């Protein structure tokens, strides 16, 4: 809306230096403008959105969680009353956190997508789709709840199938895919065994592809898999 | 909390 | 205005939380609502909304350092030009700087400083339009840069003497407002033998005074008196 | 830079 007026180059140019400048609400407004010219996104630029909102989003939920633990000790029994501030507020920071959820859904939907073709780029947006309902999903105690905890799923396995025809089980996509959908299997979906086993079969399916990899390849790959292995560690 | 990226 | 239809002390309350969460924008706005109640703040909400204000507007600092150093360098012999981006951006954010330094020093004249009769008060709200004076300064450039530094000067000058007059030389208001006036003579004023005169004399004789204080008011004394003591090595 | 509070 605002960035209308803005070439799409100035806007990505500004990106990059909201970035450097660590100014990540910016950054992601300039990134949501570029979007919003119709060009589809090459790499550079889908990893410039994917960093902004993650920052965004990254702190919004450091600060529900501050929030939602200090409102469920005020829930304790022996804590004397202190009024609807906790609750208030908490649910000030979960509706912004909503909306920012919500600005990025619409984007892939409207429509990122719909126009990615190509394997590595319909994978990672379709990552983006479900790591954002799993965002959601983080802060549903409604009725749509479990809706939301299926679109996420809905969206990492289309992800999961395109990746695994598609891309060699080295591909970073694939990796940060598969772990964030290990994560959701952990996190959300009550299901622990499932994502102690999509880590592993991840990680073990890597090892093996290493030897095709150049230096600079390799170094991307083995940092995605020792994040596999922290969470192997962190559940076992 | 568990690794993402 | 928006803060308007909450009460005072909620306003407060959820202050607290913010500052627990690193919510420093939430923070702030909170505050500015309480002090548009009209009420005198207590020592405990004075904290308050400097601490909110200087989180603020030391990450908007950081961002202009930043984006400020990549525009000198755009403008070194041999940088391949780039356009306007750069300049814009850091306009931007300077914009929104000045901004907030406004609305610090409009609440400071409307009307905390004149309400504020006590020492311990009035001199903290002077060390702050001094503070935010010395934040415009660092950005100003044009007609107003001597006046802007003129009236941070007049503001550390007013403080000073009535904290000479009324406060211990071991008082931390005291100390931080010497430490931050000694600051604003060696960065601001082009005045580092000041700067260094101002900051050995007020350790001196904050030393001499240690043998007056608890443990308790022992601690916060001489965590100022060593950023005095980093200040001059780093000077000398 | 220097320190302030
Ligand atoms: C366009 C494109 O190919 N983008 C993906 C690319 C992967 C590597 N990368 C990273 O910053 C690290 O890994 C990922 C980031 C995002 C995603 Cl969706 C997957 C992997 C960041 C984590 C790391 F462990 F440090 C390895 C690199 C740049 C973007
Ligand atoms: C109402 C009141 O008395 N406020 C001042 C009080 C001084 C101590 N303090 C601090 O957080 C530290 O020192 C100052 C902060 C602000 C000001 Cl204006 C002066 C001193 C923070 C720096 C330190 F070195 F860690 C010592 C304490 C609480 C507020
Ligand atoms: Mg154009
Ligand atoms: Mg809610
Ligand atoms: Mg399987
Ligand atoms: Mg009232
Ligand atoms: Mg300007
Ligand atoms: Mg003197």
């Amino acid at each position: 809306g605002a960035m209308g007026s803005m070439e799409r180059a100035s806007l990505i140019q500004k990106a990059k230096l909201a970035e450097q400048a660590e100014r990540y609400e910016d950054m992601a407004a300039f990134m949501k403008g570029a979007v919003e010219k119709g060009e589809e996104l090459s790499c550079e630029e889908r990893n410039l959105l994917s960093v902004a909102y993650k920052n965004v989003v990254g702190g919004q939920r450091a600060a529900w969680r501050v929030l939602s633990s200090i409102e469920q000790k005020s829930n304790e029994e022996g804590s004397e009353e202190k009024g609807p501030e906790v609750r208030e507020y908490r649910e000030k920071v979960e509706t912004e956190l909503q909306g920012v959820c919500d600005t990025v859904l619409g984007l892939l939907d409207s429509h990122l997508i719909k126009e990615a073709g190509d394997a590595e780029s319909r994978v990672f947006y379709l990552k983006m789709k479900g790591d954002y309902y799993r965002y959601l999903a983080e802060v549903a105690t409604g009725d749509d709840k479990k809706r939301i905890i299926d679109s996420a799923r809905s969206a990492y396995q289309e992800a999961m199938d395109i990746s695994k025809k598609e891309m060699p089980p080295t591909n970073p996509i694939r990796l940060g895919l598969a772990l964030n959908f290990s994560v959701f299997h952990y996190e959300i979906a009550n299901s622990p065994e499932e994502a102690i086993s999509l880590a592993k079969t991840t990680f073990d399916e890597a090892m093996a592809d290493l030897h095709t990899l150049s230096e600079d390849s390799y170094k991307d790959s083995t940092l995605i898999m020792q994040l596999l292995r922290d969470n192997l560690t962190l559940w076992t | 909390f568990p690794a993402t990226v």
